[PDB]
């Protein structure tokens, strides 16, 4: 028995930005930036993806 | 005393709260891991009524 296993996409982790610190400001202020606009998200706002 | 010429002793009289002929385990080293355990939490309690 282990807890529940969230599945986390970092597609929209900002630029320039690591994993480690977005995580670490994400725990200190229960806040997360993302980027919606980010170049791996343009199939999918432009309507090329799914 | 009387019979025993080589019984003496100090001032000083005490007693080990020991098990055993062990180092004592005292009230307050049976209690400080959830103090700290209590402190770490409450610390987590903190930093969220801060945010």
């Amino acid at each position: 028995n282990w807890g529940s296993i969230l599945e986390l996409d970092l597609s929209k982790v900002p630029k320039g930005w690591d994993v480690g610190k977005w995580m670490y400001y994400a725990r200190v202020n229960h806040i997360a930036v993302i980027d919606s606009f980010k170049e791996g998200t343009i199939g999918a706002s432009t309507g090329k993806l799914a | 005393r009387l019979n025993n010429p080589s019984r003496c002793h100090f001032g000083i009289v005490g007693s080990i709260y020991n098990l055993n002929d062990s180092r004592p385990f005292s009230l307050v080293d049976m209690m400080k891991p959830y103090n700290y355990l209590y402190d770490a939490i409450h610390d987590r309690l903190n930093k969220a009524i801060a945010s």
